[PDB]
């Protein structure tokens, strides 16, 4: 792992994951699979500090990017399969006051938890007020305005 | 002599035939009334070491002294209880999970790995 | 009939471009590794564990009506090709057939055959697990499973 | 002495080019073979049901001795290599390459089941029925 | 529908030929219990032995007897099936199965046409029957099946 | 209520539990949670019921017989209640979880379907999706019953 931070192969890649009670390790670096980005945590702290923001900010005139992000190995890719064997934090805040709430154990924390959206599911405005198909039925009707 | 107590004799099914490398099966000597295993494929008959050939089903198989290895006590996903002291080490911080597998058969008993070395020690409550 | 009081353990192998079924044993013939404790090596390199022992046994019954590589191919050759009273064609051509056709992504000549054989004793170890119901019956449309 | 404390230390040499290919010949531990009991051996190409690509038959002391089959690996390495470190009356060591790994298995003197008969037929009727008997009357 | 199946704890095949010097040391008063049945023909009956051990709480709650499971199986099967059984003041019930032949015509004439198969491997087929097929108070097919309810 | 199931929990973890008459330790186990968290959110909507001032809109509707019903007010108001599909709590989809966000073998309410919050409160990202789920049930359902009464 210590190695796709560091970028020795593809983060967007390699997918590596480890059954424990069967004792395999299966990579994957096959085209296809679906992965979305998430928060690197260590130790039970979140890696990322706000220091990269600063160069976030900065960007607007600066060549500091995404890819840099990537690059301080503090985000990282994840498919559904290695998605089964992380412990993943909802949000920082959860993460900061646990001490006996629930568990230390955290690899990964959530960069937004509204991202689970799809494109036409994001126009709708709290969406998580509505009884949900009541959801289903907007992304099909905001996909069928005009404007 | 007694109704309780345990019957763990050792199947075997691993004494293989030594002269071609296949597999034996018990047979019969009517002459010396005394279990053999041959090979089938050969000449070759060997005496027996136990008059068990075969068993089938052991009741509520709590083979939970095995499969389990020690290692499982690395996954973040697995809980850490602050129950402590492992019975064997002087140390809390055991990993716990519920039965697993098909044959979860229907138990909800907890099994506990305690995580600390000076053990890897794994024991039910 | 009276045979076994239980056929629930006859594990047979389907094969591309074969119009029979043939038990897994005959695969193993094939591969040339006669020796039934080498077979037993491949599909399960626990033999510690009876029950597993058991599992198997009567699959080895089986075998004993084939017990060389050339007879076993000239086995597969006619379960699965058209007719043709030449037996070592039948043989070269269903030994062809194990080179480039099963399991084509282990290998695609004679110098990975070996690679092959644990391969597919993998696959009966993986379903003796389940058989003993000590593994998960792998979900249908996990998405971990899909590309 | 060695069992307290002791160091060593030669010299490794590699010859530009050997008078002769060396080659690995590996054999199952469970097969659990002692050169102590062989005292001869004869070591061909099998070739004739059809030579360097050809499998290795080894014929150990007499026809009656055991003999064993020779299967080449595909490569010595894919990506590394594999060399051979020995001792010399110098007291130096000499190091030398490995041109081919086979792979070799035991082989029964006389088993012999044959399904050209009609075994297969038997199969068709095979209720497990027989076993002695069908091995008698071969 | 309770099948002998699910009583049953578990099942052992012993080579036991020597009643009287059994192989489980522990077994042996059992034995000792059992001299007068057909002791002439113990040196024709199989040497064979099957031994099955039961749960307690099947057998609570079936609320069976040893000797109406043995009384089945013997009717089940039929006169080929010696069965003795132990002593019922115990937690633990075990049966000690072994079969019969038909004792007269075993001279070998021609060559025996059973084909000469072990006859342990005819006890695994007697065995397998015994689990599957053995139907005490299992009176029909509805599966396992029932509930009791109280109606108000 | 999720202080009484932590109860059931314990009760089960430590093999004090013992399986009701024609059933197996899960489908007790699953039977009485099933009857707290129901029985949860049915005292609190008849809480929420009692609530009501008589001028509100909202009672007005449900009373006269207009649309929806008393159980929507409930869900409104007080609490979403229970997800589930098939009939039973949300499945294990992953290794013994529902969300990588959760821990394994967690049969505790939030885990594993029941929504504490109101349609007024917002869902929580775990309810919200869970939510989902049970959604979809009602979707496809409404597909395919369609074509079969068709025919």
């Amino acid at each position: 792992r210590k190695l796709r931070r560091q970028m020795d192969i593809i983060v967007s890649e390699v997918s590596m994951i480890r059954d424990i009670r069967e004792r395999e390790i299966r990579i994957y670096t096959d085209a296809g699979r679906i992965c979305r980005p998430l928060l690197i945590v260590e130790k039970q702290k979140l890696l990322l500090k706000k220091r990269h923001i600063d160069q976030l900010k900065e960007r607007e005139y600066n060549n500091y990017s995404w890819q840099d992000l990537v690059a301080s190995g503090v985000v990282e890719y994840i498919d559904t399969l290695e998605e089964e064997t992380v412990m993943l934090a909802m949000t920082p805040d959860d993460l900061q006051e646990k001490e006996v709430a629930y568990c230390s154990t955290y690899t990964h924390c959530e960069i937004h938890p509204s991202m689970i959206l799809g494109v036409c599911a994001s126009i709708i405005p709290f969406p998580d007020h509505n009884q949900s198909p009541r959801n289903t039925y907007q992304s099909a009707m905001g996909k069928q305005a005009m404007g | 002599m007694e109704p309780d107590g345990t019957y763990e004799p050792g199947f075997v099914g691993i004494r293989f035939c030594q002269e071609c490398n296949n597999m034996l099966y018990p047979k019969e000597d009517k002459e010396n009334r005394i279990l053999l295993y041959a090979c089938r494929n050969c000449d070759y008959q060997q005496e027996a070491d136990n008059s068990c050939i075969y068993v089938n089903k052991i009741t509520h198989e709590v083979d939970e002294l095995t499969q389990i290895i020690a290692d499982v006590s690395q996954d973040p996903t697995l809980p850490r209880t602050e129950d402590h002291p492992c019975q064997k080490c002087g140390h809390k911080e055991a990993v716990f999970f519920q039965s697993h597998s098909a044959r979860a058969e229907d138990a909800m008993r907890l099994y506990y790995v305690c995580t600390a070395p000076h053990c890897g020690h794994r024991w039910t409550e | 009939g009276a045979k076994k009081s239980a056929i629930g353990q006859r594990i047979v192998a389907t094969l591309p471009y074969i119009k029979q079924e043939v038990p897994i044993i005959i695969v193993f013939r094939a591969l040339g590794f006669v020796s039934d404790r080498d077979i037993l090596e491949h599909i399960i390199y626990d033999f510690e564990d009876p029950e597993m022992m058991e599992m198997v046994k009567p699959s080895l019954d089986e075998a004993f009506v084939i017990q060389e590589q050339n007879v076993a191919l000239n086995f597969i050759g006619s379960r699965g090709a058209k007719p043709g009273v030449t037996k070592e064609k039948r043989i070269k051509y269903a030994k062809e057939v194990l080179q480039k056709e099963m399991l084509p992504h282990v290998g695609v000549s004679d110098f990975c055959e070996t690679k092959k054989a644990y391969f597919l004793g993998y696959m009966v170890h993986r379903l003796l697990l389940a058989a003993l119901g000590r593994r998960e019956l792998d979900d249908r449309d996990h998405y971990g499973n899909k590309r | 002495g060695p069992s307290s404390q002791n160091v060593t230390e030669y010299v490794v040499r590699v010859p530009k080019n050997t008078t002769k290919k060396y080659n690995i010949m590996a054999f199952n531990a469970a097969d659990k073979v002692n050169f102590a009991t062989w005292n001869q051996a004869r070591l061909e190409r099998d070739l004739s049901n059809k030579p360097e690509d050809q499998p290795w038959l080894l014929r150990v002391n007499g026809k009656s001795g055991r003999k064993f089959k020779g299967i080449k690996k595909g490569g010595v390495t894919e990506n590394t290599s594999y060399y051979i470190f020995t001792q010399c009356p110098d007291g130096a060591f000499e190091a030398f390459p490995v041109h081919n790994w086979y792979n070799f298995t035991p082989l029964a003197r006389h088993r012999t089941l044959t399904a050209e008969e009609a075994e297969e037929e038997w199969e068709r009727r095979n209720k497990v029925l027989n076993h002695f008997s069908i091995m008698q009357q071969r | 529908h309770t099948t002998l199946r699910k009583v049953t704890a578990n099942t052992a095949i012993y080579y036991d030929p020597n009643p009287q010097s059994t192989v489980v040391a522990e077994d042996q008063e059992w034995v000792n219990v059992y001299y007068e049945m057909p002791d002439f023909d113990v040196a024709r009956i199989s040497p064979w032995l099957l031994r099955v051990e039961l749960d307690r709480k099947h057998m609570t709650d079936r609320k069976l007897t040893m000797e109406q499971i043995a009384e089945k199986i013997n009717a089940g099967f039929g006169d080929d099936l010696n069965c003795i059984f132990n002593d019922d003041n115990a937690e633990k019930l075990v049966l000690r199965i072994r079969i019969m032949n038909s004792d007269e015509n075993k001279m070998q004439e021609e060559e025996e046409v059973v084909d000469k198969m072990d006859d342990d491997v005819f006890l695994r087929c007697i065995e397998s029957n015994m689990l599957t097929d053995m139907t005490l108070q299992g009176i029909e097919q509805i599966s396992k099946v029932y509930m009791h309810l109280p109606q108000t | 209520a999720k202080q009484d199931v932590i109860e059931v929990i314990e009760k089960a973890h430590n093999n004090e539990l013992e399986p009701t008459p024609g059933n197996t330790l899960r489908q007790t186990f699953e039977n009485q949670v099933n009857r707290i968290l129901n029985d949860a959110r049915d005292k609190t909507g008849s809480s929420a019921q009692k609530s009501l001032s008589e001028y509100n809109n909202f009672k007005s509707m449900v009373v006269s017989g207009a649309k929806g019903s008393k159980i929507n007010i409930s869900q409104v108001i007080a609490v979403v209640g229970q997800q589930n599909v098939e009939g039973k709590r949300i499945p294990f989809g992953f290794k013994h979880r529902t969300l990588p966000h959760f821990i394994k073998d967690d049969y505790g309410p939030e885990s594993r379907g029941f929504v504490e919050n109101s349609y007024l409160a917002g869902l929580t990202p775990t309810e919200f999706f869970f939510h989902a789920m049970g959604g979809r049930e009602g979707l496809i359902d409404t597909a395919v019953k369609t074509a079969e009464t068709g025919y």
